[PDB]
């Protein structure tokens, strides 16, 4: 699973089938990283009108 | 695909199913590959 985004740390739990979680536009916004099981939440870059 | 979705629920009513509500949980996602069409569950005796 390939995007580009800001890793934080997640207060989220997944359940242990659930790999990542989706938001509205199916877009993954959290992630179990597959080596250590930790949670964290994908914030994407920011963007700006110039 | 055979898929396992399980749910365990400490209950104390005596007779009917409970009132209330508990999504399952998937458990097992089981590779048979075969065709099923009737199933029959397993109870176990008592001897005295
Ligand atoms: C290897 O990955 C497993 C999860 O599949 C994890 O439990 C284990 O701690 C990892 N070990 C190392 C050395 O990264
Ligand atoms: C599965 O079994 C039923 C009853 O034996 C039969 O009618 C049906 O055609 C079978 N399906 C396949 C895909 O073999």
């Amino acid at each position: 699973l390939t995007g580009t985004g800001v890793l934080t740390e997640s207060n989220k739990k997944f359940l242990p089938f659930q790999q990542f979680g989706r938001d509205i536009a199916d877009t993954t916004d959290a992630v179990r990283d597959p080596q250590t099981l930790e949670i964290l939440d994908i914030t994407p870059c920011s963007f700006g009108g110039v | 695909y055979f898929k396992i979705y399980s749910k365990h629920t400490p209950i104390n009513l005596v007779r009917d199913l409970p009132q209330g509500f508990s999504a399952l949980e998937p458990l097992v996602d089981l590779p048979i590959g075969i065709n099923i069409t009737r199933f029959q569950t397993l109870l176990a005796l008592h001897r005295s």
